[PDB]
RNA sequence: GUAACGGGGCUAAACCAUGCACCGAAGCUGCGGCAGCGACGCUUAUGCGUUGUUGGGUAGGGGAGCGUUCUGUAAGCCUGCGAAGGUGUGCUGUGAGGCAUGCUGGAGGUAUCAGAAGUGCGAAUGCUGACAUAAGUAACGAUAAAGCGGGUGAAAAGCCC
RNA sequence: CCCGGCGAGGGGAGUGAAAAAGAACCUGAAACCGUGUACGUACAAGCAGUGGGAGCACGCUUAGGCGUGUGACUGCGUACC
């Protein structure tokens, strides 16, 4: 239920290996706005592949 | 002044062949081991790997004296408690003539990475003719 | 030319700021917040602003360009930590730490 | 789980007898060095010329020393041309230790010969403070339930309508 | 003066012998946590060191075959009270 010796910095590290995060690859440009964004995500304005789509 | 140590990236290895009908398996390992190692050469070093390569043909043919050939026993365990499996002489010699050869040299080797690196130097062969003519071997009589 | 920007008494632990920080070393000041804006962390927004912070001292007192800087060093210390207490079963009491951070970013022109 | 030669393997690499070689210890010898106790020379306020022998060690007995704080020697000596302390390097003694010096530091420190002790810590489920481990794990307190629009605001699942 | 929420917290300017003396302030040790550089490490079993020892890196060097750091392989070796 607990430990009878106390675990190293070292086996402390090799658990947290698999932790790193993974960055965004790439960033789509919209049509009309040139805006980046998410893909298949709308924009902050409001546009999505050149529609005007909601803009409030 | 210092005492001289061999350098693994100047020592020289050749190769051997050698025939093992007729002969004795324990007195013919003894010779190999001793070969694979270095022992024969007077820049022998235990760290270092001094030995030659050799080739061993014919390893179907080799000699046991008195009833070893039907009461040798040859043991090893799996993993699982079933586990204990055993084979004969006569029974090795017909599906993997090989293997004789190899256990007994792997057990006069030395233990560690060093030892397992000499076993890589010897090329066992049940028959009588081998694929290495490239190397040009020289024969061995022993 | 090298600017500094810092954040100190930081509310959160350095363990969780340094998988955002591993993150931007090396990288260009434009693919950098790119990246931040695009991760969804409470870390990833402090960084940003000091981040900022930097780029534009170097241009008001080290008068510098931004096309042409570069995260060349970043790193998260400890800072102190706050002691509470936690009240458990049959009038036991814990101890909490509310740990800080320290946070650094260095931008050069090279 | 081979498991009644340590193993590989051996028809001797087994057993009896005889004989000549070699390996083999911190044992013996050789080279260099330190110390204790003895006798001589009676050297001579004793160190040598030398000469023999000894030197594993708990409880415990005997002998000789290092360093720390304070008092006298000191209205002395060192010191802002950089003290104590902190951090490195080099040299040195049989050991506890000592000397010199670079960086930091920014005002006290102390030879020699004597004297006095709150005089040396790794342990006592020791005392106080600080920081680790488990771990970014368990959990976030009744299973009466939430959804949308608008507003404020740097930011609204939780605030206002 | 500038970034930031008329924020917190920082970068300049200036004061001062000194701000790495900035009010969380003389000196600023250790445990503990980090960034950077050199070497080693993904077919190898055990108090993690010791004796031997290649290679790489660096400073020397009148090359002087030395020093410093790392330590493939190998003999011996089951902590303290």
């Amino acid at each position: 239920a607990v430990q009878q010796n106390k675990p190293t910095r070292s086996k402390r590290g090799m658990r947290r290996s698999h932790d790193a995060l993974t960055a965004v690859t790439s960033l789509s440009v919209d049509k009309t706005s040139g805006e980046k964004h998410l893909r298949h995500h709308i924009t902050a304005d409001g546009y999505y592949r050149g529609r005007k789509v909601i803009a409030k | 002044m210092k005492t001289f140590t061999a350098k693994p990236e100047t020592v020289k290895r050749d190769w051997y062949v050698v025939d093992a009908t007729g002969k004795t398996l324990g007195r013919l390992a003894t010779e190999l081991a001793r070969r694979l190692r270095g022992k024969h050469k007077a820049e022998y070093t235990p760290h270092v790997d001094t030995g030659d390569y050799i080739i061993v043909l014919n390893a179907d043919k080799v000699a046991v004296t008195g009833n070893k050939r039907t009461d040798k026993v040859y043991y090893h365990h799996t993993g699982h408690i079933g586990g204990i499996k055993q084979a004969t002489f006569e029974e090795m010699i017909a599906r993997r003539p090989e293997r004789v050869i190899e256990i007994a040299v792997k057990g006069m080797l030395p233990k560690g990475p060093l030892g397992r690196a000499m076993f890589r130097k010897l090329k066992v062969y049940a028959g009588n003719e081998h694929n290495h003519a490239a190397q040009q071997p020289q024969v061995l009589d022993i | 030319m090298e600017t500094i920007a810092k954040h100190r008494h930081a509310r959160s632990s350095a363990q969780k700021v340094r998988l955002v920080a591993d993150l931007i070393r090396g990288k260009k000041v434009s693919q950098a917040l790119d990246i931040l804006t695009y991760t969804n962390k409470k870390a990833a927004v402090l960084v940003k602003k000091v981040l900022e912070s930097a780029i534009a001292n170097a241009e008001h007192n080290d008068g510098a360009d931004i096309d042409d800087l570069k995260v060349t060093k970043i790193f998260v210390d400890e800072g102190p930590s706050m002691k509470r207490i936690m009240p458990r079963a049959k009038g036991r009491a814990d101890r909490i730490l509310k740990r800080t951070s320290h946070i650094t970013v260095v931008v050069s022109d090279r």
